[PDB]
């Protein structure tokens, strides 16, 4: 008898545009040292 | 997947035929069997399938929207 | 080269985004949990 392993797969999720929408329509970035 | 009288009632009520012909591509994939599999099986007994992380025909059908 | 597999073990890894907050509520830290499972093998019979 013997055992055979299939393998290991990693999840590759996607993303959405947030840098040009969330920081442009909701909040405004302004540096103030 | 629908059948029986449920399919008939669906097509009578809300489902309408849009397409008549469709094609299905054929894709076959064979894994590599050349390497250290034979020696590792004869010295150990078990095998591990690695190499997973580095870094036509016309058949009628009906489609609804 | 298909033969008996005698079931086996599996492993999955899905990235889950965390949250950031502060105040009276205690802070939250990311955690990792791994759960193992098994498989079932069917039987095929055909004779005349």
């Amino acid at each position: 008898q013997f055992d055979i392993l299939l393998g290991t797969y990693c999840n590759t999720l996607n993303f959405v545009r947030f840098l040009e929408l969330g920081l442009s329509v909701a909040c405004i970035c302004t540096k103030f040292p | 997947v629908t059948t029986a009288t449920l399919k008939r009632q669906l097509l009578q009520g809300i489902l309408q035929i849009d397409d008549t012909a469709a094609d299905v591509p054929v894709t076959y994939g064979e894994m590599v069997l050349q390497g250290t599999n034979l020696v590792t099986a004869l010295v150990m007994g078990k095998a591990v399938r690695g190499m997973d992380d580095v870094a036509n025909a016309r058949v009628p059908a009906d489609l609804v929207i | 080269e298909l033969a008996y597999v005698r079931d086996g073990v599996i492993q999955f890894e899905v990235q889950q985004p965390m949250i950031a907050r502060d105040g009276p509520h205690p802070v939250d830290q990311p955690v990792h949990n791994y759960m193992v499972k098994r498989i079932h093998k069917r039987s095929l019979s055909a004779a005349f």
